[PDB]
């Protein structure tokens, strides 16, 4: 997300044994990266 | 030529040229302020 010109990254690596879909349950995600990028973001892409 | 000159001229910088012609290294610090999160700040004075 980008709020107040601040880019935030959250993560969680809980083990998942259901390969079909995300199992029912709750898991909060801790913050990892708090870099103030300052570049407006309107598009997204993924690397493989 | 007579009316054509090289845009760049070289310093003398002789060892005995004297103050006012001796080389001086200048570092100019410019403070950029914008509507972006602040990244550079003065030290936080830590006390016991």
């Amino acid at each position: 997300k980008n709020i107040d010109g601040y880019f935030k990254i959250y993560s969680k690596h809980t083990p998942i044994n259901l390969v079909r879909d995300l199992p029912q349950g709750f898991s909060a995600l801790e913050p990892l990266v708090d870099l103030p990028i300052g570049i407006n973001i309107t598009r997204f892409q993924t690397l493989l | 030529g007579f009316n054509c000159y090289f845009p760049l001229q070289s310093y003398g910088f002789q060892p005995t040229n004297g103050v006012g012609y001796q080389p001086y290294r200048v570092v100019v610090l410019s403070f950029e302020l914008l509507h972006a999160p602040a990244t550079v700040c003065g030290p936080k004075k830590s006390t016991n």
